[PDB]
C-alpha cells in the first residue's frame, strides 16, 4: 500500500 | 482525496480475469475469425480496443453473443492481441510482427501499434 | 517466454472498467446492501472478492442479476470497497474503517483486510 | 514497453  | 491505493491491485484483477477466460467462466462473447472462435469477456475487450469499445456500446451489437471479424484478419494476429488483453504481455517476433501490427491497427490498440511500428523501424 | 510487457496496461484495463461502470456499459448485476443499490460488473466482482467468485461460480447463482447482501453490512463500506475493486484506492478514514474492515472480512478481500488491521494496529 |  502506497500514499499515490 | 486522501486514499491509500494498493500498488498490485490493477495487475491482480487482469490476472484474475485471466483466470476466468481459463476456465470459460462468465465469457459472454465468441470473436470469430475465419475459421476459428475465440470466448472473452466484452468488458475486457471494450476496455483493450476502440474497435470493440465501438461495437459494445452500439444500441444492436451490445446484445451479439457472436462478431464476426474481417476475412482479412489473422487468426494467430488475433490470439497474440487477446492474450495481451488479459496479460500485458505482448509475443511479438519476427514471423508474426506484420499480421500482430495489422490486427491492431484494425481493433485500435493504439500502443500495440506503436511498439510494432518501433520494432519494425529498427530492422531497417 | 519472450513476451514485451506493457507496464501501464493493467493499470488502463482498470480504469476503463470504471469508466464504465460510470457510465452503467454492461453491467450485468445489482448489489442490494439494504436500502441502497450498487450496479457493478460481475467479472470485476469475482475478480476482487472471494465472496462474489464463491457466488458467480455457483450454477445457480451465475444467473441472477440481483444480489442481496446481510443486512449487517454497511452501505458506505461497501460502496468504499467498490470504488477500491475499479480504481487501486481505499478511502480509509477513522469515522470508517471499522465498517470497511468488516465488510471486506465478508466479501473475503484479504489485502483490504490487511491494511485496516495495521491501520487499527497503529491507533492502538 | 519492458522485458517482464
Ligand atoms: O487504443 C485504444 C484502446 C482503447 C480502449 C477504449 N476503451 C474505452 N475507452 C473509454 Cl474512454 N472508456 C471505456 C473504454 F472501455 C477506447 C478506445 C481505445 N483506443
Ligand atoms: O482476498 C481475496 C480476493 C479474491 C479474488 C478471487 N478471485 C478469483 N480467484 C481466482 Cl483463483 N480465479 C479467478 C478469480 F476471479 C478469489 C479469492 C479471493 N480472495
Ligand atoms: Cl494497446
Ligand atoms: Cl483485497
Amino acid at each position: 500500500w502506497v500514499i499515490p | 482525496d486522501s486514499c491509500i491505493q494498493f500498488t498490485r491491485h490493477a495487475s491482480d484483477v487482469l490476472l484474475n480475469l485471466n483466470r476466468l477466460r481459463s476456465r470459460d467462466i462468465l465469457t459472454d462473447v465468441v470473436i470469430v475469425v475465419s475459421r476459428e472462435q475465440f470466448r472473452a469477456h466484452k468488458t475486457v475487450l471494450m476496455a483493450c480496443s476502440g474497435l470493440f469499445y465501438s461495437i459494445f456500446t452500439d444500441q444492436l451489437k451490445c446484445n451479439l453473443s457472436v462478431i464476426n471479424l474481417d476475412p482479412e484478419i489473422n487468426p494467430e494476429g488475433f490470439c497474440i492481441l487477446l492474450d495481451f488483453m488479459y496479460t500485458s504481455r505482448l509475443n511479438l517476433r519476427e514471423g508474426n510482427i506484420m499480421a500482430v501490427m495489422a490486427t491492431a491497427m484494425y481493433l485500435q490498440m493504439e500502443h500495440v501499434v506503436d511498439t510494432c511500428r518501433k520494432f519494425i523501424k529498427a530492422s531497417e
